[PDB]
């Protein structure tokens, strides 16, 4: 379902009018708080003195009513950047007025538009009322995604319509909310209701908005087409749209008058959730990441920190994976052992980092599927994993299964291993450290022994959100530097974004090392062509992972595992976004630095401009060895 | 099923050997007392005389007669259980929750008809083993009753050890019928009582930090004292020699066998576990046997 | 209903154990994470290499039900502040496993005893298992409210109990809990788990447990009593502990087993149900008040900003202070016009801070009263307020009230007024500026008019609340000073607190104020007698006011009004606790401080120690004119 709202500029009783959206539908109204025809004068005698009430009484509704169904909207004759005087400062005065009127009733939103480029004495207005008092008000800024002036008839006949195309000036309109969002120091209480006219602009001018903080979506009854029976639809083109910003979970506001009259109003609101209720059903990995969807959480640390029971159990409850580690171990036991040594020859395989033992039931059904003889060692630094695993082994195992609570980098093994098998792999490939753990076992892994996963890249990819931005931004904690949060990387479902370019692969480590001099420091430059206007904020990591063959796990977009479960994306942020022009190059730095107790990652952006290099020296993020 | 943690061993007078045990880990926690008519078949639970499983695990034990089995619960219960009549079952006679906490300790008065009950929770009981009740209830210690030890031969006369660094000398016909004894200064926590069986006036107790001591009720002084174990003494017994070894346990591991100085004599670390509980055979003086929570029943000669 | 919790330390199965407790009617279970006799080795040889499992597997119960349904217990050998250094040492690495085990598990809540005076080595690991990983778990201290030692049967011939009465022995466990709590610096992780004895002590020994944080009470089985029908009951006294319980709202513990044989073990709990059914009813206001009891709110200040709708709504449904000032005007109205002149004598009445107009309707209903005419001026600065004044005028009130939007201050008048009426009084009378205002106002006043409220004085009492302590330490922002949350008071609804003194007078102020040279600046010293061993954290206060005669208004506890709604009241704190001892006195002072621009206040305690003065300057809190 749907959560919708009814816009009007005419309102004769607040109560019939809400009872009747009601009846319809809707769930919210966005009224007018003055009536919009009535200027009032506030420096000028004799108008100034106007005998009141200046509107509508408060006691019409109740607090809840107020607080939950009403959306304020800004009287349409108050031009805070009008360039007459007069005009100027009573408009700035009836904007406080209205603002405040609609703090005083706890209205959950208003509404302020946006018809031309100069807001900045709006913009003054607004932050200044902001920074009145604590409120969580919001404000939906009313951006047209069309500029009537680029959306009129071609019908003047001294003033025709340009028939050029101009690729910055069809994106005019977002300049407009970027400027205005940016004079208003991207305050978390202004977002984006986004008008959607009868034409739409190119894909680039829609792709504009994405990853914005878009809250509405505002749909005229003039735009909607009429079928055979008379009901009110949409082209195919708007269905995209409405089908983009249901993704977004906006909330859908319905505005003008009943053009289809034979049909009731409702109509309108109903094919809306008809296009809801055919929406592309998710698959299982969005529904599991459902309430998830740009959560920024810190990365896991399993070699420095125990993990818990439930994110074992999170980590379990992911058949792909655990279906590809026991083909990739089927595979390497019918690749080493040949048929007439099945009896003879039991294979030694190491489970390093076994958690409470999912990799144990696979190598077990690995080897119960190929036909051969393994013996196993699951080994687990976390002691409270092995109360878990030595329960297993005692109830179901037995002496098959050796417990080894013990680190791996210390273990002394009696015997060598021709099958490691590890799953210590981050969102970021290596971002906890599967490198220096794996080598560190690597003296006890035969001659030709095999690592499953045998290799690992990590992939970036330049992306754009402001939302993620400011959450980030909004990451800012007490008792240490104030920018911290820019130079730390966050596991998150990724969801309102834009990605600027195609990922590419970044740090790429194997197992086994036989080099002799190990040394996983890494330095990457990745050139990233972009061929859009747009505003990068940060870098989105995934990784690639070979565990036998052709035995692959992936959470890279394009070649994603279906239905994978145990990793989100990375986010690696920056602390001031860049602009970057249509054919411009992300050039960016990445690093692996480490010594004897911490690694940690630096990046910096080199093109089109340069930022600061962040994370010096593991200031603000390491990962403990 | 017969559980890992073995807690308590001992002889009857026909050279039979009770024991009790306990599952401290795992999804159980439960507990076991068995009878073996061939001790060297112990513990296996396939050569068996008898044998039965009990709601929780099992603190501590004691024979009541020759057919009789005391026994206290973690439940907080006093169990009596019997043997069938061809000691074949082990039947439940009684089961008293009584106590609000573990029971960690139990012992028979001399008469055989009564017995004494600690607790964790700091109060110890006095049972009439024939009415199935509760006679009397003290709340003389501070903490939790470490251990309770019947007199050999006066049924109103017990001494008790808790964690309050109290060590107390009972006789139930004093209308206060609790005494303080206890070292000097306030010495490291008693652990293991034992009272000498020749001479009715003497016992000995081992501490915490692995001292056993000497002591004579009478002159309340500690006669002689000496640091025998590396940890925590758990257990305290006498042979039935006229002249008596001492055996002292504790959960260094290790088993001391001394004389009547104090001075060590045999010693043995074949358990790689706590050592429980220990007994001498009535049939062969000279025989020990051991038990710890490695599962292993030990039988030693000791010269 | 109570939330009860059943405590054991004998668990056979976790499953049946917790479906046979779920069954008997409680809500948890306080169990062992580790068998309670099973100790355990961590430094010699062999004892140290003990095959696993160490404990119960985590599989046994849903993740939902750990967090939910389990609180762990700290097993009985683990001897932290042993005297001897291997138990030492040993205890502590048990402790740590034990905990972490615990939050390994999600946990709500661990239970860790505390039995002696020295519990330093404890709280030294505690306090590290706290700072190691952001959890929400809680940590109840199993604390006796008597001693074990002063508790015990006296049967010990040589050791007699002694019987002379030791005022502050009789309190040690307090202190055994504040020293912790002190060692672990105010954790707000950490609770009282209060267990109850058969004996109860002397009152002071339970009063002094007022105002911590008691999350949990313990009641075993043996402290019961048996009635005539073999149920099991408690005495008067108990009964009385247990109401003082039920209103702190805690979670009952019943620990022992199940003497009362013959009965059901759900008998115990039955009776705290009963118990807790018919406990006394609260009145309107603790039903109004119960969601907000020891909520932190900052003052509003209706000078400087103007208050929303709500705000008004809640001032406005108040009908007993309504109904004073209603009875205060009719007193009023019949003292200055004579019978004979009730037709021609027209009494002017100006409402000086009208809101939304409920002193309008009042002083209409106490002209109607009085048979007396009357003509009203409703004043109010805030102009959304003037909305609702001007709807009522145009719809209801007409020409009879003429609505001044403007500041009383600056308000030129057409004439002066018979009686102003204000509602300006603040939780601390004074504090919202009425002195002020009403000063401003008083030029329109006739020579021989009349003022209500005609006089108010505030009113301070010590008290003493860990709870709210550690919330107004808790409250502390970035961008200010670290300790600015002591140096202001807060609006709240005194709950878990303790009066250590009679409230006494603190600033008072009349109005109409004749003196030529009106200040209204204060300095007062109070002397409060303090006969109990108690920590002072502040002060609460509270107003008084006549408004005419003898119709007062009051939020003093000794005089307050029955039914009243518009006040909580106020809390000054101060950045250490004070220990105070018994037969003492605090001695405290207050200074109403001001410029042209604000108005605050400045306090210091000067005996039994002295403190720093809070809020210098204003540098903290002002309240702007
Ligand atoms: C095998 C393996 C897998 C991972 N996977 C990740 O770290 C990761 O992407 N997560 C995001 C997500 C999939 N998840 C969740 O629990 C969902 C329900 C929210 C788990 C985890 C996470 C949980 C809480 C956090 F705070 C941070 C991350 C890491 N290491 C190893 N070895
Ligand atoms: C409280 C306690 C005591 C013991 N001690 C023993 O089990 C023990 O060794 N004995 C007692 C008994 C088994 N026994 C008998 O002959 C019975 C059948 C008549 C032989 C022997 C003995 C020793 C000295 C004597 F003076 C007489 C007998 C062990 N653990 C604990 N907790
Ligand atoms: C006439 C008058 C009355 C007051 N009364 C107070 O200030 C006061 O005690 N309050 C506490 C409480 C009674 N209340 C609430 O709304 C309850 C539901 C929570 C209102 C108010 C308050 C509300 C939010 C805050 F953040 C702070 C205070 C002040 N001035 C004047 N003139
Ligand atoms: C399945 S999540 C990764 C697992 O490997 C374990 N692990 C990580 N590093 C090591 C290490 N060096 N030795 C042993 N186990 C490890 C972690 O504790 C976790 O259970
Ligand atoms: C009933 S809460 C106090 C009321 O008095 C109003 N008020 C406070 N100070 C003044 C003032 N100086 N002039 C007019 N109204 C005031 C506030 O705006 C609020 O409505
Ligand atoms: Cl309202
Ligand atoms: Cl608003
Ligand atoms: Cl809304
Ligand atoms: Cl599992
Ligand atoms: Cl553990
Ligand atoms: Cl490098
Ligand atoms: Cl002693
Ligand atoms: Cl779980
Ligand atoms: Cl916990
Ligand atoms: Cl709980
Ligand atoms: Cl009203
Ligand atoms: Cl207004
Ligand atoms: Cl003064």
């Amino acid at each position: 379902r749907v959560s919708s709202g009814r816009d009007l500029n005419c309102v004769p009783e607040i109560a019939d009018t809400l009872g009747a959206v009601a009846k319809q539908g809707f769930d919210f109204l966005c009224m007018p708080v003055f009536h919009p025809r009535f200027k009032r004068e506030f420096i000028q005698e004799p108008a100034k003195n106007r005998p009141g009430p200046q509107t509508r009484s408060d006691l019409l509704l109740s607090g809840r009513d107020w607080n939950t169904l009403i959306v304020g909207k800004l009287s349409p004759w108050i031009r805070p950047d009008s360039k007459v005087e007069k005009i100027r400062r009573n408009s700035e005065a009836a904007m406080l007025q209205e603002l405040n009127f609609g703090a005083y009733l706890g209205l959950p939103a208003f509404l302020l538009p946006l018809n031309q480029e100069d807001n900045t004495n709006l913009a003054r207005v607004l932050t200044n009322h902001i920074h009145t008092g604590h409120h969580s008000s919001m404000f939906w800024m009313r951006v047209p995604l069309v500029a009537p002036e680029d959306l009129r008839d071609d019908i003047i006949e001294n003033a025709p319509t340009t028939h050029t195309e101009e690729y910055s000036g069809e994106e005019k309109t977002w300049m407009w909310w970027h400027n205005f969002r940016t004079l208003c120091d991207y305050s978390k209480r202004i977002a984006v209701a986004l008008e959607i006219g009868a034409d739409l602009p190119s894909n680039h001018v829609i792709d504009r908005w994405l990853g914005e903080p878009i809250k509405a979506a505002i749909l005229p009854t003039s735009i909607f087409l009429t079928n055979k029976k008379g009901f009110p639809v949409l082209s195919k083109m708007h269905q995209r749209l409405i089908f983009r910003l249901l993704k977004l979970e906006v909330q859908f506001i319905i505005t003008g008058t009943n053009h289809h009259s034979e049909k009731e109003f409702c109509s309108y609101l109903q094919y809306l959730e008809y296009l809801s209720q055919n929406r592309p059903p998710p698959n299982a990995y969005e529904l599991f990441a459902k309430g998830y969807e740009d959560y920024l959480q810190s990365p896991l640390q399993p070699l420095m920190d125990n993990l818990e029971s439930q994110t074992y159990e999170v980590f379990e409850k992911d058949p792909i994976k655990y279906s590809q580690y026991q083909q990739a171990i089927y595979k390497c036991l019918l690749d080493r052992v040949p048929e007439e040594e099945k009896d003879t020859n039991v294979q030694v395989l190491m489970v390093l980092g076994a958690g409470r033992g999912p990799l144990v039931n696979a190598s077990l059904r690995a080897a119960k599927q190929a036909d051969r003889r393994i013996k196993l060692y699951a080994v687990e630094k976390n002691p409270n994993a092995v109360v878990t695993l030595e329960n297993w082994q005692f109830e179901e195992w037995g002496s098959q299964v050796t417990v080894v609570s013990s680190d791996m980098r210390e273990w002394v093994a009696p015997e060598k291993a021709d099958i490691i098998v590890s799953e210590l792999l981050g969102s970021f490939a290596d971002n906890e450290l599967s490198p220096e753990c794996l080598d560190g076992a690597q003296h006890f892994l035969k001659d030709d022994g095999v690592s499953i996963p045998g290799e690992y890249t990590s992939f970036l990819a330049p992306i754009s959100s402001s939302k993620l931005y400011n959450e980030v931004r909004a990451c800012r904690e007490k008792d240490r530097d104030p920018e911290a949060q820019f130079e730390m990387p966050y596991v998150v479902r990724l969801h309102n974004f834009h990605q600027l370019s195609a990922p590419q692969p970044c740090f790429t480590f194997s197992h086994p090392n036989r080099d002799p001099m190990i040394d996983n420091n890494r330095y990457c430059t990745l050139e990233f062509p972009v061929e859009v206007n747009t505003v990068l904020h940060g870098f989105a990591g995934y990784f690639e992972t070979v565990l036998y063959q052709d035995i692959t796990l992936s959470i890279r977009p394009e070649t994603h595992s279906p239905g994978m479960f145990s990793w989100f994306p990375i986010l690696f942020p920056i602390k001031q976004p860049i602009t970057v022009r249509e054919g411009q190059t992300i050039c960016v730095r990445f690093w692996r630095c480490s010594n004897s107790k911490k690694v940690w990652y630096e990046w910096a952006v080199t093109a089109p401009v340069c930022s600061a290099i962040h994370n010096p020296t593991g200031r603000s993020y390491t990962i403990g060895l | 099923c017969m559980e890992r943690q073995l807690e308590a061993a001992r002889y009857r007078s026909d050279g039979a050997l009770l024991l009790g045990a306990s599952s401290l880990s795992g999804r159980c926690w439960a507990g076991s007392l068995w009878l073996f008519k061939d001790p060297c078949a112990a513990p296996n639970e396939g050569f068996c005389s008898a044998g039965v499983q009990t709601e929780a695990g099992v603190a501590d034990l004691t024979w009541v007669g020759e057919r009789g089995i005391l026994v206290a619960s973690d439940s907080g219960a006093v169990e009596l259980w019997e043997l069938d009549e061809n000691e074949t079952l082990i039947v439940s006679k009684f089961c008293k929750y009584e106590h609000d906490d573990i029971v960690s300790t139990v012992s028979v008065l001399s008469s055989g008809t009564q017995a004494v009950s600690g607790s964790k929770d700091i109060c110890i009981k006095v049972w009439d083993l024939a009415q199935q009740v509760v006679l009397s209830s003290y709340r003389a210690h501070a903490a939790q009753v470490t251990c309770v030890a019947a007199s050999p031969h006066k049924d109103s006369v017990f001494l008790s050890c808790s964690e309050d660094n109290r060590i107390l000398l009972w006789d139930t016909r004093c209308p206060k019928p609790a005494s303080q004894i206890g070292c000097s200064a306030p010495g490291y926590l008693p652990t293991s009582l034992a009272w000498h069986p020749q001479q009715s006036e003497v016992f000995v107790f081992g501490d915490e930090n692995g001292t056993v001591s000497l002591v004579d009720t009478k002159s309340t002084s500690c006669v002689l004292s000496s640091a025998v174990h590396s940890q925590c003494v758990t257990g305290l017994v006498f042979s039935p020699h006229s002249v008596p070894f001492l055996a002292s346990l504790s959960e260094d591991c290790s088993l001391a066998v001394l004389d009547s100085s104090l001075s060590e004599l045999f010693r043995s670390q074949a358990h790689r576990d706590f050592v429980r509980d220990a007994t001498w055979s009535p049939l062969n003086h000279s025989l020990l046997t051991t038990v710890g929570w490695d599962h292993q029943v030990v039988h030693h000669v000791v010269p």
